[PDB]
């Protein structure tokens, strides 16, 4: 009942700003719809974000995220973040 | 952005004068009648018009458009305004004289194409929607589009789509939202 | 979405 | 001279480094080999696109990279950026498409290129020029498959002839 664990960056994009956590999740947008439908850089306010594989959960629960989403969840294996980021 | 381009010329015609812009969309013929509707040339008379494919925009917004709409709207891609008429010259010259059968596989072949592309104004598959939705409860929706590879899906307004693709999103649900 | 208003 | 300008991307792949350009079209294929023949994956791969360029028919697609396309100078590199982050999304959703739409999606993409293929094939000539080739050719209007008339083209007489002396030999038929 603690911190959540990053296991792997799976992929990265530039998306609306706001679009991450658990609303990204296949099946939240499977129903819920797409919450980065139609999306456009420079367009509207957009951010970097990072797919991300949890440590103990299939890949149908990644989600998109930020260093900022990251950060203010307190979640192990930031290193991933910095070698990502190269 | 900032002014729209011309991708692509369609078709050509002699229609209605007037009878261009916005309110020629195949969807807004069908909402509110085609501004060409019984437009017999032969009583009329009417003005050269070219149907044009958008750049950014899908084929369902299609549009009519004369050599002055174009100049009035400052689009860009004017260049091909006049490739296609030299083309549409050419085309004519060298199918000035030519046998039954030339005039004939001609008009088979231009029918076949014709068609084609009236297929890429229909919703073949939907493949996502929006989780954003207007302020009617209408989502967007991502369209596969009959005779278009993937890389033509298009993000389409929900309203729109509903209007003759009721079905399409019915069973897009089906499958399981 | 865009549309031909 | 000067230069060349992107109008469609037709395509890409995983391709042998080096097998872009000239020599990656139909004819230069048919004629001297395929320069990405047999490509491994126990060698170095690299993206490459199928572009359609823009004031020559489909018969000239070529594969490039993104650096021998600015290695040219190619105009509309801007098109690039949106058939990238095109595919990508349309592989990020492939990847958990559900089974029955991965069908439907293999499916429609059969027909598409096929369609394509279609559009390097000569249909019928509609007209010849007087000028000869330098010894041998004079070049001939071309009405392609599955493309409407506005698309007809006049292409190198020989280079025609190399695989449509069929529609060549017909069009001959003022008697």
């Amino acid at each position: 009942e603690e911190f959540e664990t990053i296991e792997r960056f799976m992929d990265c994009r530039i998306g609306r700003k706001g679009a991450t956590g658990a609303t990204t999740t296949i099946y939240a947008v499977e129903a819920d719809g797409d919450p980065n439908a139609g999306f456009e850089k420079n367009k509207e306010p957009g951010e970097i974000q990072y797919l991300i594989k949890w440590k103990g959960w299939s890949h149908i629960h990644n989600t998109w995220e930020t260093e900022e989403t990251l950060k203010q969840q307190n979640v192990r294996g930031m290193k991933k973040l910095d070698n990502y980021k190269k | 952005e900032e002014f729209e381009t011309i991708e692509r010329f369609m078709d050509c015609r002699i229609g209605r004068k007037g009878a261009t812009g916005a309110t020629t969309t195949i969807y807004a013929v069908e909402a509110d009648g085609d501004p060409n509707a019984g437009f017999e040339k032969n009583k009329e008379p009417g003005e050269i018009q070219y149907l044009i494919k958008w750049k950014g925009w899908s084929h369902i917004h299609n549009t009519w458009e004369t050599e002055e709409t174009l100049k009035q709207q400052n689009v860009r891609g004017m260049k091909k305004l006049d490739n296609y008429k030299k083309k549409d010259q050419e085309t004519k010259r060298w199918l000035k004289n030519a046998s039954p059968e030339d005039v004939e596989y001609y008009n088979c072949q231009q029918e076949l194409t014709d068609d084609l592309h009236k297929q890429y104004q229909i919703v073949g598959r939907i493949i996502a929607h929006s989780n954003q939705k207007s302020a009617a409860g209408y989502p967007d929706y991502y369209c596969k589009w009959q005779g278009l590879p993937y890389s033509e899906c298009s993000w389409e307004d929900g309203a729109l789509i509903s209007k003759k693709f009721q079905a399409c999103i019915d069973e897009y649900f089906s499958r399981k939202k | 979405a865009r549309t031909k208003q």
